[PDB]
């Protein structure tokens, strides 16, 4: 059988690159957003727009 | 307008003989439940166009 | 609108000096109007719907 | 501002889940909490286990 996808959750390499709105998390933690329906979903990439 | 009344108007948009809107179609009036009380139905007449 | 009024506890509180204030959870048992977006079936046989 | 003032705008919410391996990934590098993962459980980049 197959029982799941199991996931590597531990965090990666810290690399610096010198913009503005970039962040980043050290440790236990996600970025929480809305969708446009009003979903929630949550997140590790911190890359962000205007 | 105010809280919980609003104010719908008419037109006729295929066609180029329509008379300017000057008094407007109908009031709907709400509860303070959201929830429609009065003033639902209306009877409308259109243009005309080709005979 | 009609104005809401409800019951508001404190319980299960403590003072025990726990360095700073803090405030650990909030609930309450209201919500904004919404929409369907997903339904899924989850183990133990229950249907649920986001 | 152009005025010697500081405004804050928002801050930044933290969210982390009592059980990993439980979220669905849900397309693009995002996920999406269940059943299986609790609640949210939010709160500020500072304090608490973030």
């Amino acid at each position: 059988k197959v029982a799941g996808i199991t996931q590597d959750f531990t965090d990666g390499t810290t690399t610096n690159t010198g913009r503005g709105l970039d962040v980043a998390i050290s440790q236990n933690g996600f970025f929480r957003l809305v969708d446009s329906n009003g979903s929630v979903f949550y997140s590790r990439n911190g890359q962000f727009k205007l | 307008t105010k809280d919980n009344e609003w104010a719908v108007y008419t037109h006729d948009s295929s066609d180029p003989a329509a008379t300017a809107p000057t008094t407007a179609s109908t009031t709907l009036k709400f509860n303070e439940n959201g929830i429609l009380e009065s003033g639902g139905t209306v009877n409308i007449t259109t243009g005309t166009i080709n005979g | 609108a009609t104005a809401a009024t409800f019951s508001l506890s404190f319980l299960n509180s403590m003072q025990q000096n726990t360095g700073a204030n803090n405030i650990v959870a909030t609930n309450q048992n209201g919500y904004k109007p919404g929409d369907l977006v997903s339904y899924q079936i989850n183990n133990d046989g229950t249907v649920v719907g986001n | 501002y152009s005025n010697e003032q500081e405004q804050v705008l928002g801050q930044i919410v933290l969210a982390n889940f009592a059980n990993n391996e439980g979220l669905a990934s849900q397309g693009d590098n995002v996920w999406a909490a269940t059943q299986a993962s609790g609640v949210a459980l939010l709160g500020t980049a500072g304090s608490g286990n973030f």
